[PDB]
Order: C-alpha cells, then sequence, then structure tokens
C-alpha cells in the first residue's frame, strides 16, 4: 500500500543551478507508452 | 490526509525498508503522477485513501480524486525548471533549456537531466511556477544519457 509524503512547494527558484543540453531527437511512442529512438 | 498543493514523494513498504517509487503533484485537490509509478493502484495520505480517477498507459499519466488539472504548456523557447525530488534527497530546482522529441504526431519538449527512477513524476515548471508536465518517461541516447519527455495531460 503506497503512501504519499509532502516534499515541498512548487515554485520557480531565482538563481537555481543551470545545466543540461537540448537535444533534438526523432522518437516513436508505442501503445505501451514506451518511447524509442528512430534512426 | 494532506491535501495541501505541492510536490509529494510516492513511497512503498512492500520492498526492503521504505522505498521511493516516484513523485507527484497535488493541485486543486487532485493528485497527479505517471502511470508507471503506481500502475493505477490506490494510495494512502495518512489515514485518507486516494482512489484513481483517470489514467492512460500510452500517455503514462494518472490522476486521483478528480480529473487531470495541469494545463500549462512549454512555450518552445524558454528555460524551464525541473523540481527534482530524488529518493532520500531534498527537493531541488534545476534550470535547463529543453530539447525536442520529434514524432509522427507532433513535437514535444524534452529535458536532458539524469536522476534515479524513483524521481519519476517530478514536475517541470515555467517561470510563473505552473506545472508544464511531469518527468520520467523518455529514452536513453547514443552516449548513454537519459532524456525525459515533458509529459502533460489534458484538462477536460
Ligand atoms: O516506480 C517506477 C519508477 C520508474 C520505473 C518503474 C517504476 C515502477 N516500479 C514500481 N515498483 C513498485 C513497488 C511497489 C509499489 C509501486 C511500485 N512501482
Ligand atoms: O542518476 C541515475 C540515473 C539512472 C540510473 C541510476 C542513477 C543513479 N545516479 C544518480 N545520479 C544522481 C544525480 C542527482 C541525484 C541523485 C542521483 N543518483
Amino acid at each position: 500500500d503506497m503512501y504519499i509524503e509532502r516534499a515541498g512547494d512548487i515554485t520557480w527558484e531565482k538563481d537555481a543551478e543551470v545545466t543540461g543540453n537540448s537535444p533534438r531527437l526523432d522518437v516513436a511512442l508505442d501503445e505501451s507508452g514506451d518511447f524509442s529512438l528512430v534512426e | 490526509g494532506e491535501t495541501t498543493d505541492g510536490v509529494y514523494r510516492v513511497m512503498t513498504r512492500r520492498l526492503l525498508g521504505s522505498t521511493q517509487v516516484g513523485v507527484g503533484v497535488m493541485q486543486e485537490g487532485v493528485f497527479h503522477t505517471m502511470w508507471h509509478v503506481t500502475k493505477g493502484a490506490a494510495l494512502r495520505s495518512g489515514e485518507g485513501r486516494l482512489d484513481p480517477y483517470w489514467g492512460d498507459v500510452k500517455q503514462d499519466l494518472v490522476s486521483y480524486c478528480g480529473p487531470w488539472k495541469l494545463d500549462a504548456a512549454w512555450d518552445g523557447l524558454s528555460e524551464v525548471q525541473l523540481l527534482a525530488v530524488p529518493p532520500g534527497e531534498r527537493a531541488k530546482n534545476i534550470q535547463t533549456l529543453p530539447g525536442i522529441f520529434k514524432t509522427k504526431d507532433g513535437d514535444i519538449g524534452a529535458v536532458a537531466l539524469d536522476y534515479p527512477a524513483g524521481t519519476s513524476g517530478s514536475p517541470i515548471l515555467d517561470k510563473c511556477g505552473r506545472v508544464i508536465g511531469l518527468y520520467g518517461n523518455g529514452v536513453v541516447i547514443k552516449n548513454g544519457s537519459y532524456v525525459s519527455a515533458i509529459t502533460q495531460g489534458k484538462r477536460e
């Protein structure tokens, strides 16, 4: 039996850590909700 | 149970100790998470029970207590923030510029940030603090990196 616990408010933080790239990918989504890369 | 708006951990005691299997968003009295986290099963908040209300395996989304309420969308240009809630760790905002998943049915924003599986359901926010989707359904690319779609539901 799964249970939930509060972890925080949902707010934009000024001067948060900034990271991650921005890839543009061709993908497919199947009936089971899984994404796959199309090449 | 707790009904306050915010981000919550989804936990289970069925494995070793207490294990975080995902995360979700409480907004307007509705709990929102990804389908793969709960498989549509009921949840507990203290002594209160949250029953599933709407779900879809292909979208990989589920709402509890009422219909899906999150309707904000990525503008396609601006940086967003992932409000990551990793297992055993404090909630932390990470700012990033999304990439794009291109599909036969249209394009979707995507965030290239790597966190453990139990972080699935963490919200992605715009500059107004609006939830534009949930993190945790995506792909692994050539270099071994994980890229999540920005998965958003439809407010009927
Ligand atoms: O949570 C996930 C996050 C990422 C990938 C897959 C899953 C599903 N795994 C899962 N094991 C559970 C055991 C007890 C209750 C809920 C559970 N969900
Ligand atoms: O990130 C992963 C992705 C896929 C599989 C396993 C891991 C574990 N590694 C890990 N990187 C973190 C970065 C921030 C907070 C917690 C973290 N845990």
